[PDB]
């Protein structure tokens, strides 16, 4: 399930610092009771210096 | 596009529509129902200007007034309007001016409650007593040869007053005596190039 | 010029313009945009007691529904027109 | 719920001497109270208007009474030119002899105060002659001020507590406010105007015991009712006449001559009259618009609905936005606050070029405290205009009922506003503070013919165009041809092309390179502050450091210093931001307007012309040269009536610095320092016995900006205040 | 003339601080002997101030009331040296500037470590991009036409 | 008192509740994250607004999110 | 603490110490011990010391002290 390692995804989160930008997929949840499984790694740190998130499927687009 | 060779045309403008030469770098009429109110707006400016270079060449060639010289009876108070020599028995100043109004502005509102876009700019009935219209294949045919004259008349209306602008108080055919006076010195280049 | 033969022909003329030329226009436009409405609603719906159209007054027995309210809008328009005319004669203006 | 803030247990429950601050702060910010409904939103609104009005009559009924009792209107009115007029008497157990002479002042018998306000020019001009002219007109006001608190009162009673959707019935206001609050009111000042200013302007004496037995023109309303309305232009007073007095007095009633009384200095009062109630007619006119009970009229809904281009390049147009204002207050009074910040600065711009009042033309004084009162007013309420733009974002507005609409759209491409204005505020700066520098760097090295001075071409075209000669542009009205020219000779040019090529007046004064610079200073400054304050609002709901921002509301102390930083992130921290940059602008366009015409009045514009174009020009030959009377105003060798604004200029100085304490020092400091205080305070024998009620604690964070921007603006007004009325009165310009 | 201005080699108050501005120098030169090392620099700065003042009348410069140049920058063609013209040459310079900046940045943006060129400079690169900057405005107009300037 | 609350984008990683002066979080069993625990805000009387745990908290967007509310001389931290 | 210092130091010397004495022994200080009547309000200090002894800096353009001029403006 969820997008494959590697993917390049367009990020739909309005709150994340990556909004409408693109990252990478490090991996995918595969448990089902993962409510943002698509970890995502970008390559600018946001304010808080980090540069990987977790994301919801519906969150996440590939392009 | 037949107004430009070589360019290509909008993709609305297909060519059947009467003097559909592909023209509009702009994109006005991309919106179609903005297409058909300029179809309207077009005939309409077509027909007052075929009416006024008539009238405003003809009398400058008769009796005196160019186009500008017929309108300075009003104004200043007095009120003499002559047509054809004759001063008119009602050529005051407001008498027309009410006349003017009320009977242009019936028959513009008369024109304004026509639902059916066809007879929005081809009315016909009592406006075609000849039949012109009645020949599909002919209608069309007169359908161009109107937006064409119409093209050229509103075309000399923009000449009479851009030269009228260049040369204020003159008349446009005064302005073509002038021209023949000497063409290779009495031209737009005169307007252009000042001195 | 006649004050009372300007200002009775303007509004005249547009008393006539209101009843036979201009009237299907402008109940048409009445009708498109109807009451003022606050959120979807017009203010007598919401409680704005005191916006309450005045339908005795609307009410006439002409033939087209000319009413009092017309006779003070095209008559206020005539006025109008006329004292525009009577003051822009007064005066000796030369341009 | 149960102490000091009735409307806020939350504060009611705060141990600590916050709680009184913010229980202050916060009273008229209704939204924010215990179980407010909209109704009782709107009902407090409203009452609170009432309050305000009768506060506004009041304070102009004491003005008329202290006038009256202690003023010397009577002489000022028989001699305008020769009487300091006189604001109030003063009696203060501090003075010492010194004091009570060098203030006893005008026909007085005391030490008064001279009034900078304008109300004897004012009052004057519009037929007020006698003290006990002046009495009735204050026991009028008074009258008013309590029918005002008589309704507040009332309307804030169950039976007369308007409904919401009364409040709403938008269509119904505009027209009433329009034909009516505008219109009728405009027509009737026509009616006062004709009736008794123009009859005292020509020694006629007109009041509610004789009116109705006097004629306004010797015709009466014949020629109003027959059309034959120039007759009331007929015989117009003579360009010799003498203002209060027959000589030269003509009968017309409505005029349009353009121009200056050549005695006053002033618009003429036919003019005036004709003004009122041309526009008078178009308000009432106007106020026909929009659809109420009768079956015609327009709503505004549809007309709003209507409006969208079909392109789609506004999207969804003004769809929705009839109930997005309707439904918001803060929009409401953002409209407000704009519009007639825009219109207080028309009045201050206008009426020191065009005076309407006999005689103030020539009281310099008033002249330049009316244009700086008004300039800072207008400002203030221009920032006041985007801080409720803001509020509007957080506290109103609905992203899906306004969905794509033109507002929603502006939030859209923020990016693409704010970063232009920060480009039009970087060029604007970049380039005046470096023309002014380079400027110096000539004078400096005593090459002043390398400065860069650029002449306002521009506008001086445009004075041209007005008929202005000054200049040789010949445009338009400057034309000998011109069908503008044609058109109105025979009207009003005569008397308008008289006043603005009367280069001793302040209708369009000349203008040269130091007008261009100052003129970019400005515009640097506007786009400035609306930079602070568009990018406030339009942040507001949220931006990539704080996305969340609309659930904290409009003023937050900060979000923390995680995140790399967050202080001064609030819309309401942009909006404090702003105001130093307002105050900054509106110094720039006031110091210009004052050493433009001390100069003027002082006869030679060119200290003005040559010394502008570099900044130590300002800083030595416009304060540092007229601040020498004000210091003087005490000295060891004594005092005299300048000594109250030398003390005022530097207890403006002092509240300025002060502010600075709040603004710099913040509050970790303090807090740390008081609970020394409170550990002394409870370790002091016989001061032991003595406890407090309310926990002492540091200003809150917010609470000091403000307390902080406060005082700045405070020392900001008075500093210039003093100086303004001290340099411009220590000579008369 | 234009603003009512009149010709800075006609204007009697420009010829009046030329002198007064001469005079000034003249009272310093007076101090030094005439061999000396000031002399000769305060002789120089007066020979600059007359170049300067001729230089500025045999250029066209309006001047006003004050006697001094007043800049004509709204078009006139007499005034093109006022600002037409070294504006030109500033848009030219900084478009340079800019298309070299961000030629830069596009060469260095899929690096591995980007910010790495950032706070060191790889002159070599740099080098090679300066001249970019030499047709800029036929450089950036063509990215404009085929979608390479703006993103999306 | 201040109000504090918990998201659901939460990784558990606990790094609030031991950045926390006042002992106002703590980590309950949950089944959302891998971690298998979320953040949870039982003791906000004792929140001071620091906001020590938001600086701590990895997630793009705050897991926690502390609002300052009403004061308390808990919540102003007074030791008088 | 050190500007009041500074200035205490430089309304001093200029008023109560320096200055030219005559031929008989006449001593003219540079501003003529105005210091005990001005420096016990602060518009003396405003007035008589910082508005009468800044005469020299924002006149010094077209002068070799110029430079002090242009540093004034510069650090304002
Ligand atoms: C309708 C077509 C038409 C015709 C037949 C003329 C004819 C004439 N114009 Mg005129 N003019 C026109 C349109 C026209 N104009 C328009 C649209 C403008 C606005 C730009 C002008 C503006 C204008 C000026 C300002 C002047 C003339 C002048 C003249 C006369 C000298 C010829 C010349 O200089 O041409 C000028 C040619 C052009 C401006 C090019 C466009 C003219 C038309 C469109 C060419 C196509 C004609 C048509 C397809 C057949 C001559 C009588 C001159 C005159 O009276 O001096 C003696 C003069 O000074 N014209
Ligand atoms: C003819 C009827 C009428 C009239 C006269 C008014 C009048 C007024 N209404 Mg209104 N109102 C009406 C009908 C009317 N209303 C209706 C029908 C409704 C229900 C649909 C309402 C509902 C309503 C609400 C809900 C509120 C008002 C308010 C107000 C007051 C606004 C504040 C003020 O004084 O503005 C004064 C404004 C002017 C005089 C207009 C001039 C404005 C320009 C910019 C100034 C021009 C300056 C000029 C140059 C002055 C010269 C200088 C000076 C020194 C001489 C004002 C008294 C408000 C109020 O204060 O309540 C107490 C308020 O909250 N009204
Ligand atoms: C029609 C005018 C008008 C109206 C009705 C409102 C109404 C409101 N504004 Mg608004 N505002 C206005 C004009 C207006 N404003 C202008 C002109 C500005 C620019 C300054 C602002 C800037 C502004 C901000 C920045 C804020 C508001 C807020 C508010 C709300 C509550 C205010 C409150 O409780 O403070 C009550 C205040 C007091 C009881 C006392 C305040 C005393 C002030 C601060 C200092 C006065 C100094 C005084 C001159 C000292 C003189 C010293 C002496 C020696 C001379 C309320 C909805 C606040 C709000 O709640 O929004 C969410 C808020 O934060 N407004
Ligand atoms: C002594 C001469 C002098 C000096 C020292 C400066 C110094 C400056 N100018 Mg100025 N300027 C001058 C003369 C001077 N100017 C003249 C004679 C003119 C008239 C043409 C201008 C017109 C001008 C403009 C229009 C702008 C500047 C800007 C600037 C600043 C950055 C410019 C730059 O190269 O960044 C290096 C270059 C870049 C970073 C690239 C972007 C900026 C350039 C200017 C874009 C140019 C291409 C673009 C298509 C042209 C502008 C289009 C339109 C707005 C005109 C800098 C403070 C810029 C500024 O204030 O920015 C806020 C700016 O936008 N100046
Ligand atoms: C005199 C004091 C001063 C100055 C110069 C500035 C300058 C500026 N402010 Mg600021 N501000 C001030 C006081 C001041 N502020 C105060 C008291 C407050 C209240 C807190 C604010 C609050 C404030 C806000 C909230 C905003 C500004 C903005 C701006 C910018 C306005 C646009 C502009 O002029 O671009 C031109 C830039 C300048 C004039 C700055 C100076 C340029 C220097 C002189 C060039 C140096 C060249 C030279 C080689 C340097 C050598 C130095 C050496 C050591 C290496 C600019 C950077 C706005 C902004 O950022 O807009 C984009 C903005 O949003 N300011
Ligand atoms: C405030 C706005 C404004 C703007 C944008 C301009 C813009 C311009 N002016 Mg200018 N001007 C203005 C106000 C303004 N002016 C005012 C108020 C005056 C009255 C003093 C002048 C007087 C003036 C003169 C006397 C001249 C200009 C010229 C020019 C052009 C500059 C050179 C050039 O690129 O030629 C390129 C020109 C074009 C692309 C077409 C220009 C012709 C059309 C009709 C415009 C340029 C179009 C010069 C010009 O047009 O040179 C040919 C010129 O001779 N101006
Ligand atoms: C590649 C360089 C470059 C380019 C092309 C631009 C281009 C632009 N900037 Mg930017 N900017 C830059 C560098 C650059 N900037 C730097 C270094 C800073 C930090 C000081 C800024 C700060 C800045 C601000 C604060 C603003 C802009 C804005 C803008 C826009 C309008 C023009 C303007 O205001 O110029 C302004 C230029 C400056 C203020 C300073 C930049 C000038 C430096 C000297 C040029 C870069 C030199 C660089 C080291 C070259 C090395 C290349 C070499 C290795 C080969 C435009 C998109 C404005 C905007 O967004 O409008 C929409 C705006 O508000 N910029
Ligand atoms: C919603 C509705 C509310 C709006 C309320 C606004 C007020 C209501 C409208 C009042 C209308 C009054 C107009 C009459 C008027 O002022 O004229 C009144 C004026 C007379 O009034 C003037 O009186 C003054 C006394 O000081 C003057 O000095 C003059 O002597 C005299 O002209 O009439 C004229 O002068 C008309 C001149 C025309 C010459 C022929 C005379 C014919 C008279 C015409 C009168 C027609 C009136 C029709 C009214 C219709 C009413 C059903
Ligand atoms: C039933 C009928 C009938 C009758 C009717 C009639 C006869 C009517 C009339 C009517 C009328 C006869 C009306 C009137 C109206 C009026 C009005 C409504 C007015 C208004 C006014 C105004 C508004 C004014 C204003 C003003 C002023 C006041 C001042 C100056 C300025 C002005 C002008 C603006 C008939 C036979 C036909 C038919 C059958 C049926
Ligand atoms: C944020 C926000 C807001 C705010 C806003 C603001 C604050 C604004 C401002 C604005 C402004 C402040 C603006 C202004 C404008 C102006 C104008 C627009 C003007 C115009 C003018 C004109 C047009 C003129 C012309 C003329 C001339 C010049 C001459 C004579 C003639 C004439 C008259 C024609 C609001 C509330 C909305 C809400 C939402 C949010
Ligand atoms: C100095 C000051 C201290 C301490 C000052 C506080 C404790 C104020 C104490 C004021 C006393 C009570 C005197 C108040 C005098 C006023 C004139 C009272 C006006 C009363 C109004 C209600 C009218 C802190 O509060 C600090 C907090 C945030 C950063 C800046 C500030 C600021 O620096
Ligand atoms: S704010 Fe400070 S105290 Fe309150 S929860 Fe976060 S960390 Fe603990
Ligand atoms: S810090 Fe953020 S992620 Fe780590 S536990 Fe507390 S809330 Fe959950």
């Amino acid at each position: 399930i969820g997008p494959k390692r590697g993917a390049k995804v367009k990020i739909l989160r309005q709150e994340s610092y990556w909004y409408k930008g693109t990252g990478s997929v490090v991996a995918v949840d595969q448990d089902p009771n993962t409510r943002y499984p698509v970890v995502v790694r970008f390559n600018k740190v946001n304010y808080a210096n980090v540069s990987t998130n977790n994301y919801a499927l519906d969150e996440v687009e590939e392009v | 596009a037949d107004w430009m060779p070589g360019q290509p045309r909008p993709s609305y403008l297909d060519g059947s529509a009467p003097g559909d030469f592909g023209f509009d770098p702009l994109r006005l009429g991309e919106v179609p129902e903005n297409l058909e109110r300029f179809k309207e707006s077009e005939l309409i400016h077509c027909r007052w200007a075929m009416l006024a270079v008539p009238g405003i060449l003809v009398p400058e060639a008769l009796g005196l007034g160019n186009w500008v010289k017929a309108q300075e009876w009003a104004a200043l108070p007095g009120g003499q309007a002559t047509y054809l020599g004759n001063p008119v028995p009602w050529g005051t100043l407001p008498t027309i001016l009410v006349i003017e109004f009320l009977s242009i502005a019936f028959v513009e509102h008369q024109r304004s409650m026509e639902k059916d876009p066809e007879k929005k700019k081809y009315p016909g009935g009592a406006f075609d007593p000849l039949g012109y219209s009645k020949d599909p294949k002919k209608f069309h045919e007169y359908k161009i040869k109107e937006v064409k004259n119409g093209r050229l008349a509103l075309l000399a209306f923009v000449g009479i007053c851009v030269q009228q602008s260049a040369y204020p108080g003159t008349g446009p055919l005064e302005n073509l005596a002038t021209h023949l006076a000497d063409p290779w010195h009495n031209t737009i280049g005169n307007v252009l190039i000042p001195a | 010029l006649n004050p009372s033969l300007v200002i009775s022909l303007s509004t005249g003329l547009s008393l006539f313009l209101g009843r036979f030329v201009f009237f299907n226009f402008q109940r048409e436009n009445v009708a498109k945009q109807g009451l003022p409405e606050q959120n979807g609603v017009t203010h007598f719906e919401a409680g704005d007691t005191r916006a309450k159209e005045y339908v005795s007054l609307l009410k006439s027995n002409d033939p087209v529904g000319f009413n009092i309210v017309d006779v003070l809008a095209w008559g206020s328009i005539g006025h109008i027109v006329a004292y525009y005319i009577l003051a822009t004669s007064s005066n000796g203006y030369d341009p | 719920a149960l102490r000091f803030p009735r409307f806020s247990q939350g504060l009611a429950q705060d141990p600590t001497t916050r709680r009184i601050w913010f229980g202050i702060a916060t009273a008229h910010d209704f939204e924010s109270h215990d179980d407010i409904t909209e109704g009782r939103l709107y009902q407090n609104i409203f009452a609170s208007h009432f309050g305000q009005l009768a506060i506004i009559f009041l304070w102009t009924s004491g003005n008329l009474f202290h006038v009256a009792w202690q003023g010397n209107f009577e002489a000022w009115v028989q001699d305008p030119l020769h009487v300091r007029p006189i604001a109030h008497a003063i009696w203060d157990p501090h003075f010492g002899q010194p004091a009570v002479e060098a203030f006893t002042r005008g026909g007085a018998l005391g030490p008064v105060n001279i009034a900078y306000s304008g109300v004897y020019q004012w009052w004057y001009t519009i037929g007020l002659r006698t003290n006990e002219d002046l009495y009735t007109g204050a026991i009028f006001l008074l009258f008013l001020s309590f029918i005002s608190l008589l309704a507040g009162w009332l309307h804030l009673q169950p039976k007369w507590k308007p409904s919401v959707s009364w409040f709403k019935n938008a269509e119904s206001r505009l027209n009433h406010h329009l034909s009516g609050l505008f219109g009728v009111s405009s027509l009737a000042w026509a009616g006062h105007l004709v009736h008794v200013a123009i009859p005292g302007s020509r020694g006629e004496y007109v009041r509610w015991n004789n009116f109705l037995s006097v004629l306004p023109h010797p015709q009466g309303l014949g020629p109003l009712f027959t059309g034959q309305w120039n007759l009331y232009a007929q015989n117009p007073d003579s360009s010799n006449h003498l203002f209060s007095t027959s000589q030269g007095a003509g009968t017309a009633i409505l005029t349009l001559l353009g121009g200056f009384h050549p005695q006053t200095q002033s618009l003429w009062l036919t003019d005036m009259a004709h003004h009122h109630l041309a526009i008078a007619i178009l308000f009432l006119i106007g106020g026909h618009m929009y659809r109420t009970n009768f079956g015609i009229g327009h709503s505004i809904k549809y007309i709003l609905e209507a409006h969208i281009p079909p392109g789609g390049r506004l999207g969804r147009g003004h769809k929705g936005l009839y109930d997005t204002i309707n439904n918001s207050i803060h929009f409401q009074l953002g409209l407000a606050l704009a519009s007639l910040g825009v219109i207080t600065s028309l009045v201050a711009q206008h009426m020191y070029s065009l005076p309407a009042y006999a005689f103030i033309a020539q009281d310099f004084t008033t002249q330049a405290a009316l244009y700086t009162h008004h300039q800072y007013i207008a400002g203030f309420i221009m920032t006041g205009a985007f801080a409720h733009g803001a509020i509007f974002f957080i506290r109103d507005y609905n992203p899906e009922q306004n969905a794509d609409n033109v507002l929603a759209r502006m939030l859209e491409h923020k990016e693409a506003i704010i970063s232009h204005l920060s480009w039009a505020s970087l060029f604007l700066g970049f380039h005046t503070l470096g023309l002014y520098v380079h400027n110096d760097v000539m004078l400096a090295f005593g090459t002043p013919e390398k400065q860069i001075l650029i002449e306002p071409i521009f506008a001086q075209w445009i004075q041209s165009a007005h008929g202005k000669t000054s200049y040789g542009f010949d445009v338009l009205l400057s034309s000998t041809n011109s069908p503008a020219l044609n058109a109105g000779r025979s009207i009003w040019l005569p008397g308008w092309l008289n006043a603005i090529n009367e280069n001793s007046n302040s209708l369009f004064l000349t203008i040269g390179p130091g007008d261009f610079l100052v003129h970019h200073a400005i515009a640097l400054g506007l786009h400035t502050t609306t930079l602070i304050l568009v990018k406030g609002a339009l942040d507001a709901r949220g931006s990539k450091l704080m996305p969340d921002k609309k659930d904290f509301g409009y003023s937050f102390p900060c979000d923390g210093p995680g995140r790399g930083g967050t202080c001064d992130i609030s819309a309401w921290d942009a909006f404090y931001l702003a105001v130093f940059w307002m105050l900054n602008t509106i110094g720039w366009v006031t110091f210009y307007w004052h050493w433009k015409h001390i100069t003027l009045w002082q006869g030679n514009v060119s200290q003005f012309n040559e010394s502008s174009t570099y900044l130590m020009g300002w800083l030595r030959d416009y304060l540092w040269l007229n601040s020498s009377q004000l210091i003087n105003g005490y000295n060891p060798f004594g005092m005299n009536s300048l000594s109250v604004w030398a003390w005022m200029f530097l207890f403006g100085h002092l509240v300025w610095a002060t502010g600075f304490m709040f603004l710099i020092s913040w509050r970790g400091y303090w807090q740390e320092l008081i609970e020394t205080l409170a550990w002394a305070h409870e370790r002091t024998p016989l001061a032991n016995l003595i406890r407090w009620r309310d926990k002492p604690v540091a200003l809150s964070i917010v609470q000091a900006r403000l307390v902080g921007l406060v005082h700045f603006s405070v020392g900001y007004i008075f500093t210039y205040a003093a100086f303004l009325i001290a340099s411009t009165s220590g000579k008369f310009g | 003339d234009i603003a009512g201005l009149t010709p800075c080699k006609d204007s009697k108050q420009f010829a009046k601080r030329e002198k007064q501005s001469i005079k000034k120098l003249e009272s310093s030169l007076k101090l030094y002997a005439p061999d000396s090392a000031p002399a000769l620099a305060i002789n120089a700065t007066i020979e600059k101030t007359k170049r300067r003042f001729d230089n500025y009348g045999k250029q066209g410069l309006l001047c006003g009331a004050d006697g001094l140049p007043h800049l004509i920058v709204s078009g006139d063609q007499r005034h093109w040296g006022e600002f037409i013209t070294p504006g030109i040459l500033f848009l030219y310079i900084a478009g340079w500037i800019g298309w070299v900046g961000r030629s830069y940045l596009i060469a260095i943006r899929d690096d591995k470590k980007p910010t790495q060129k950032e706070i060191i400079i790889d002159v070599p690169l740099a080098t090679r991009l300066v001249f970019r900057g030499f047709s800029w405005p036929i450089a950036a107009y063509r990215e404009l036409l085929n979608g390479e300037l703006v993103a999306k | 008192s201040h109000s504090v609350k918990i998201y659901d984008t939460c990784i558990g990683c606990t790094q609030c509740v031991r950045a926390c002066p006042t002992d106002v979080l703590e980590m309950i069993p949950w089944g959302g994250c891998k971690a298998k625990q979320i953040a949870s805000a039982p003791r906000t009387e004792d929140c001071v607004g620091c906001k020590r745990c938001e600086s701590a908290c990895p997630t793009d967007f705050l897991s926690v999110r502390v609002y300052l509310w009403h004061e308390t001389t808990r919540s102003m931290g007074l030791a008088y | 603490a050190i500007s009041v210092v500074i200035f205490h130091f430089s309304w001093k010397m200029q008023s109560d110490v320096w200055g030219s004495i005559n031929d008989q022994g006449v001593v003219t200080h540079i501003t003529g011990g105005n210091f005990a009547q001005s420096s016990i309000t602060i518009n003396g200090w405003l007035r008589d010391f910082l508005w009468a002894q800044a005469s020299q800096v924002i006149q010094s353009y077209g002068s070799s002290l110029s430079a002090y001029g242009l540093f004034f403006l510069g650090a304002h």
